[PDB]
């Protein structure tokens, strides 16, 4: 892969030029700690270090509310509403976003290949942005803290620019129309990236190897610690409405006033909500709220073979949005017994 | 055409009033081109849309050799259920594709099988045990057990009877049996009261169970007990579902160390798989 | 065509009047006959048997505990509309005894009729199904709606407010400023108006069924922020007033 | 026998006015209001402010955004806090939205289609489309602009003390010009539809009536102090010792007197008062049919409410253009609820609206409730007798679809008069 360096006095330039291809969707202020990927008007406003989005970036290519058919009662036909998009531009993705873009591509495109996800996937450009570990993230545990693949450019901060590895095609093209902009790397720059990419490392709150939790955690099924954690519980389904590996949802059908016409609407749900594991006659596989809660702990900490990677990427977006502040770390961590050690 | 959540119409040929609480339902599909040309494996579900209400699975219990030509047993338990049970013949209905990996019916070939069924899981068996009449030449003795709790819930009771005398001249023990029914004129007892009875030789004995999973734990042991083979069993266990395709989340079994979907690694499982995690029953 | 009813209690025909301001309306028209809707129509025959009975309000007076007792027995499926025809709504947020409130409103007069102390439609009558609200979501309208006239019937709803609130990527106010928003306690169909437009949720839709919401849980996280026992208490049961679970739920959690 | 009527249709209740005749024809006019008490004046003593004031619009919902802008003028006089002038600016905005919005759906929904001859409005989907769709235009405009202000039409919920919530953008404030603009021509369609109405003149006599002097250089909702046909005027707090409120036997609504006599107000009451500060296309259209908005006929409420949209219209374009220059603007102000006392008589679309609220220590220790409906309903009961004197002997039915129109025409809202 080539690299590419990008001076801080050409960066906004390289976006405005950047706007030209397509849509750009860049993580903006939304509230006062608070960050989203907004669709980009004015580039000044794009905030290039935050910590996390409240939506990850997932809503792109598996879409929180959408429509997948409508239909006719009458001469029952149902018609896909799948519209054409121009080949949008996210910028500013993790590396543990990237990991969680990933894996819903693993489990959207294996076998039986989404239409509606495979549509937005192959017509997006990942722009991945080295982070800074704050007192949540832990990408390192989970192995989600740098990429490969994934990425058609990476953002890497330097103290007198931005290195841009390209990594993939298209990312050349973008690169060479901008090369005007652009500059080449050498060893001064290389040490700088070196020294960040350490510093990055050593920020990290958490040090330590999960290797054994998919294994420990089914010898400790009825702990304590998963009633206690559960009555703290709110069941509000935040953890994994914000979640960016959840791929489960809804699907429900609306039909209109006039009773010969409706659509079809799928939208994310989550496991805390009742109706999820719920069959005929009132029987729920998961009935009681610690049952739900420890579903949703050992689906997140499952393995998949496909890649190697556990399903959580790490992002911290489920400890630091729960409003009764649950630890997801925390917890993990007194199943292995870090925090009791009691035996 | 690509999309996986497409579906295909199909039009109900004739309604058959099984019992008060379930129906029988055969099914044609409307377009040529996909009756010429449908095929499945027996255990494989269909993910049946009634328009505008919502999605259910319901288990193929047809013979796969009768191409454009399937059957549905749907009990009114619900909204989508109740909803079907209206549908009069001549009517149309959106049905998806087969799903799921059907019973190994491939592998089995001359060996003899306890196919044991219980409540409504009778379906996928009633599939099988079709399946397995309709090639009788590569099989051996078979014995089909259909049990249920309140007497006139035995499914497909008159089919069984009106075959039992051919069965008997075919080497074939179709027992039907009540749990909760001392008055009915037949037999009581729980299958594993009558699967000691089993011709079926424990050395090269295939075996398929389907329905209440609480009572997968004495007929495993009631199984294993009798010599019969732990690597030839298979169950089926149903879970929520809404896609079908692995995508929904709804159908999770397993643990952190095997977390099967119903949909992609079954609905037909193995004896080690359900005794490896816990929770599937 | 179905036969639908719409019969007013004591009510601030809000539903009425949202059920009004949908312009679908004029395709339910075709589809279906209206027996009763006075505030609409004038030759609306108030004792004929209708199909789909769709109640306003709550229950204030003996007139009315006959009228609702009528309407049962006149109707197949009878369908509760909005918080006061479902929970009561905000006129039974009060505890205190009728006649209290006569002496604090009224004083000593004394009128023909004979009040009654609000209660929810459940209190007397089989409701069947809900359109929760206050007012009522178009959405909903147009889901329960069309839904009958399909020959079915909509489930009940068991996800909270902040389904919609995390969907829409509206920021969260309990999370941020700590504010009393009861979101994951009460059912959504609203799309997270009050959290999007960034005042707290004062359940405006009524505590989730199935006793699938965890009063309990949402006091702790309440108590945390430093709000006492009563205000929590006070800040539910606005729209919940009539719930007994709130009270017990709460008073677990303090102790 | 009495004549009653079971159940009023097109109006904001349930219940009917019961008429009793003898030898010397009528002889007594008692409306009966089965509507239930709902003790709103009661129901938040004690209560937190803040969750006491998001409920008190569910008083009724045909001006609903009128209750909670009253609501918060009282709330702010009673901590003392005067908004910023852009915000009192939105505030108006939504205030003429919401008063569009009622009067439209009165005139159009309610009362036309009785002069047409037509019990339902359903009735008039093709026989009447050119209305019907004016009538859902501007009936739509008020409902969107309160979607976007007041972030729900019905039940509002984005209005807070200090300002709002989450104000909208600079081009849906622009859209919202437009969409004014646009709506003007309708409402002089409006105008000139109910200009060309009759009016029934079996009822004609001497009226008191009612309003408020505006609170500007022009005529509008909000005011200070109330000024009648007489010329008496008195502030805002001083409306308990003019006016005197009393309970009746034969209503759950409480009855209204002033000067020992029943007085009538509305859009009439206001306009015949103070539309000498008028301005726009709306004071020619006074200026030129001056004649036939008399302080006499009670039917000519209908045409000040049309005269008093149109005018709105020009005011709320006016307001709007000048709001566009305060920007950008703070979402809402932050005030400590001290302990204090206010009142509030702003205007109603259904005449002028009384809220007194008394908080301690951030509770709502004391509150009182005066709606337009208890207001006008005094003159109600004269106005029915007047009318059903000259129709006695008549058709039952003819005198009581009469006493529908003029009932109707002092456009009521029924759950407004019981709190
Ligand atoms: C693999 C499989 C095979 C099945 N085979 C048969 C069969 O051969 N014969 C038969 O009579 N029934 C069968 N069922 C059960 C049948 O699918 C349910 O009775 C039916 O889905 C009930 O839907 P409902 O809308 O009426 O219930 P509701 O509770 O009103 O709806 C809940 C929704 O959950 C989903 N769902 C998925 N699985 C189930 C389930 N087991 N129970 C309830 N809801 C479920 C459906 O989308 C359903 O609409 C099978 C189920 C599965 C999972
Ligand atoms: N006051 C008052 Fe009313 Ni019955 C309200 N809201 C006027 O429409
Ligand atoms: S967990 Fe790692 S990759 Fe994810 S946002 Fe935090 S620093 Fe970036
Ligand atoms: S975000 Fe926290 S409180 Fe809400 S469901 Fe998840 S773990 Fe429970
Ligand atoms: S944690 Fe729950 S919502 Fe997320 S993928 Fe697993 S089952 Fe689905
Ligand atoms: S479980 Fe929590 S940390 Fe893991 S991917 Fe989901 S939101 Fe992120
Ligand atoms: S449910 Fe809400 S909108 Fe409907 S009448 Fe009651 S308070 Fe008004
Ligand atoms: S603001 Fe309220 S509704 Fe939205 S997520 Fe937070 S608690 Fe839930
Ligand atoms: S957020 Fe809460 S208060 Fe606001 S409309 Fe929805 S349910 Fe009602
Ligand atoms: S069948 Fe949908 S996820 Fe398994």
């Amino acid at each position: 892969m080539r690299y590419v360096k990008l001076p801080k006095e050409n960066t906004y330039e390289f976006l405005e030029r950047l706007k030209d291809w397509g849509k750009l969707y860049a993580p903006v202020k939304i509230s006062d700690k608070f960050y989203d990927f907004r669709e980009i008007d004015d580039v000044r406003k794009i905030e290039f270090h935050y910590n996390r989005t409240i939506m990850p970036p997932k809503k792109f290519f598996f879409k929180p509310r959408e429509k997948l058919f409508e239909f006719d009662i009458s001469k029952p036909e149902y018609r896909e509403v799948i519209e054409e998009v121009e080949p949008f531009i996210i910028f500013g993705v993790h590396a543990c976003d990237i990991y969680g873009l990933k894996i819903l591509d693993t489990v959207y495109l294996d076998e039986f290949p989404d239409k509606y996800y495979k549509v937005r996937r192959e017509k997006g450009i990942i722009i991945g942005i080295s982070c800074m570990p704050d007192e949540y993230c832990f990408c390192n545990l989970r192995e989600t803290d740098f990429a490969d693949d994934g990425f058609d450019l990476f953002f890497h901060e330097l103290p007198d620019g931005w290195l841009v590895r390209v990594g993939t095609p298209t990312g050349h093209r973008l690169v060479d129309k901008n090369i005007k902009l652009f500059e080449e790397v050498t060893d001064k720059d290389i040490c700088a990236f070196r020294d960040f990419e350490k510093r990055r490392q050593q920020a990290f709150k958490y040090h330590e190897d999960w290797g054994n939790l998919r294994y420990l955690l089914e010898l400790e099924m009825e702990h304590p610690m998963w009633d206690e954690e559960a009555d703290k519980c709110l069941a509000c389904g935040i953890c994994n409405t914000t979640c960016p590996t959840c791929r489960c949802y809804e699907v429900q059908d609306i039909v209109n006033l006039d009773g010969v016409t409706g659509y079809r609407e799928r939208r994310w749900d989550s496991c805390q909500f009742r109706s999820h594991g719920l069959v005929a006659g009132g029987h729920n596989f998961r009935p009681t709220k610690k049952d739900r809660f420890r579903n949703r702990y050992l689906c997140k900490n499952a393995y998949n073979e496909k890649l190697g990677l556990s399903y959580c990427v790490g992002c911290g977006r489920c400890t630091a949005f729960c409003p009764a502040n649950i630890s997801f770390v925390g917890n993990l961590r007194r199943i292995l017994g870090l925090e009791e050690n009691k035996c | 055409n690509d999309n996986p959540y497409a579906l295909h119409r199909v039009k109900v040929l004739k309604v058959y009033s099984l019992t008060e609480t379930e129906k029988l339902f055969l099914f044609r599909f409307e377009d040529p081109e996909l009756a010429e040309k449908w095929t499945f494996k027996p255990g494989q579900f269909v993910q049946l849309t009634i328009p505008g209400v919502g999605e259910v699975p319901i288990s193929i219990c047809s013979s796969p050799m009768r191409k454009g030509f399937f059957e549905l047993c749907i009990r009114k338990a619900g909204r989508v259920t109740t909803v079907v049970h209206r549908l009069k013949p001549g009517d149309t209905v959106l049905v998806r594709g087969p799903y799921g990996n059907g019973f190994p019916v491939d592998e089995w070939e001359g060996m003899d099988l306890l196919l044991i069924a219980a409540g409504l899981g009778t379906a996928p068996l009633r599939s099988v045990f079709l399946y397995a009449m309709d090639n009788r030449w590569k099989y051996g003795n078979i014995t089909f057990i259909n049990t249920a709790r309140y007497g006139k819930d035995l499914l497909f009771y008159k089919e069984l009877e009106a075959m039992k005398d051919l069965a008997e001249a075919e080497n074939v023990k179709i027992i039907q049996s009540v749990t909760r029914d001392p008055n009915w004129p037949g037999l009581k007892g729980r299958p594993q009261q009558f699967i000691v009875e089993a011709n079926t030789n424990p050395k090269n004995t295939a075996v398929a169970i389907c329905g209440p999973p609480r009572m997968y734990k004495s007929v495993f042991e009631a199984l294993i007990n009798y010599g019969y083979r732990p690597e030839n069993i298979f169950v089926t266990l149903e879970r929520r579902m809404k896609c079908g395709i692995g995508k929904c989340g709804h159908c999770n079994v397993g643990t952190s160390t095997s977390w099967k979907y119903i949909c992609k690694d079954g609905p037909v499982f193995t004896y080690f798989d359900i005794v490896s995690t816990p929770g599937l029953l | 065509k179905v036969r639908i009813g719409f019969y007013a209690l004591t009510s601030c025909y809000g539903c009425q009047l949202q059920l009004a301001m949908m312009d679908e309306l004029l395709q339910l028209i075709p589809n279906a006959e209206i027996v009763c809707w006075f505030m609409i129509d004038r030759d609306s025959i108030e004792d004929e048997k209708v199909d789909i009975a769709f109640i306003e309000g709550s229950v204030s007076t003996e007139e009315e505990v006959e009228l609702v007792k009528k309407i049962r027995e006149n109707a197949k499926i009878v369908v509760a509309v909005g918080a006061c025809a479902v929970q009561g709504g905000v006129q039974s947020w009060s505890e205190k005894p009728l006649e209290e409130l006569w002496k604090k409103v009224y004083g000593d007069a004394k009128v023909k009729f004979q009040p009654k102390k609000a209660e929810p439609v459940s209190k007397y009558i089989k409701v069947d199904y809900n359109i929760y609200g206050c007012p009522p979501e178009k959405k909903d309208f147009l889901y329960a709606l069309g839904t009958f006239l399909i020959g079915s019937w909509p489930e009940d709803i068991d996800y909270p407010v902040c389904l919609e609130c995390r969907l829409n990527g509206h920021p969260c106010i309990l999370l941020e400023k700590g504010e009393p928003c009861l979101g994951p306690v009460t059912r959504a169909g609203c799309n997270a108006r009050c959290p999007g437009f960034g005042v707290a949720c004062i359940g405006c839709r009524g505590a989730i069924g199935y006793d699938v919401a965890w009063f309990d849980s949402l006091a702790k996280v309440f108590k945390e922020k430093g709000m006492t026992k009563e205000e929590i208490i006070e800040r539910m049961k606005m729209f919940n007033g009539h719930d007994e679970r709130v009270e017990k739920m709460v008073e677990k959690i303090f102790s | 026998l009495p004549i009653t009527i079971d159940h009023i249709a097109r109006v904001e209740g349930k219940g009917g006015v019961e008429i009793i005749i003898g030898d010397d024809g009528v002889k007594e006019v008692k409306l009966n209001i089965i509507e239930g008490p709902r003790f709103f004046e009661a129901i938040t003593i004690g209560k937190k402010l803040e969750e006491a004031l998001a409920i008190y619009p569910r008083i009724c919902s045909f001006c609903s955004a009128a209750h909670k802008l009253t609501a918060l003028e009282a709330a702010e006089k009673a901590v003392g806090f005067v908004p910023r002038e852009e915000i009192q600016a939105l505030r108006e905005v939504l205030y003429i939205g919401d008063m569009i919005e009622s009067h439209a759906l009165h005139l159009y929904l309610l009362v036309l289609p009785d002069y047409r001859g037509y019990s339902s409005p359903l009735k008039m989907v093709n026989e009447y489309k050119r209305e019907i769709e004016i009538a859902l235009k501007l009936k739509n405009l008020g409902t969107w602009m309160m979607d976007i202000l007041g972030s729900r039409a019905i039940h509002q919920e984005n209005a807070v003390l200090g300002g709002f919530g989450k104000l909208p953008e600079k081009s849906v404030l622009e859209k919202m010009k437009a969409e004014l603009r646009e709506a003007l021509p309708l409402a002089e369609y409006t105008f000139e539809l109910f200009a060309k109405l009759e009016q029934y003149s079996e009822v004609e006599g001497p009226i008191t009536h009612l309003a408020v002097k505006p609170r500007g250089d022009a005529y509008g909702i909000y005011g200070d102090y109330i000024k009648a046909s007489d010329g008496e005027e008195f502030p805002s707090e001083k409306y308990r010792d003019y006016i005197k409120e009393f309970v009746v036997e034969h209503s759950f609504a409480k009855h209204s007197h002033y000067k020992g006599r029943p007085f009538m107000v509305g859009a009439i009451s206001r306009v015949i008062n103070n539309a000498d500060l008028l301005y726009g296309k709306a004071k020619e259209l006074y200026e030129a049919n001056k004649d036939l908005l008399k302080g006499t006929n009670p039917f000519a409420n209908n045409l000040a409410q049309a005269l008093e949209i149109v005018y709105f219209i020009e005011r709320a374009i006016d307001l709007l253009d000048e709001a566009l220059a305060k920007w950008p603007i703070k979402p809402r102000d932050e005030v400590e609820i001290k302990d204090g006392f206010g009142v509030s008589t702003t205007e109603a679309p259904r005449g002028i609206l009384v809220y007194a609220l008394k908080v301690e220590n951030g509770r709502v220790s004391y509150a009182d409730i005066i709606t337009p409906t208890a207001f006008n309903l005094a003159m109600m009961e004269e106005h029915v007798r007047m009318m059903a004197e000259k129709h006695y002997n008549d058709d039952p039915e003819r005198l009581k679809i009469l006493a529908e129109m003029v009932v109707r025409a002092y456009d009521p809202c029924i759950s407004c008069s019981v709190h």
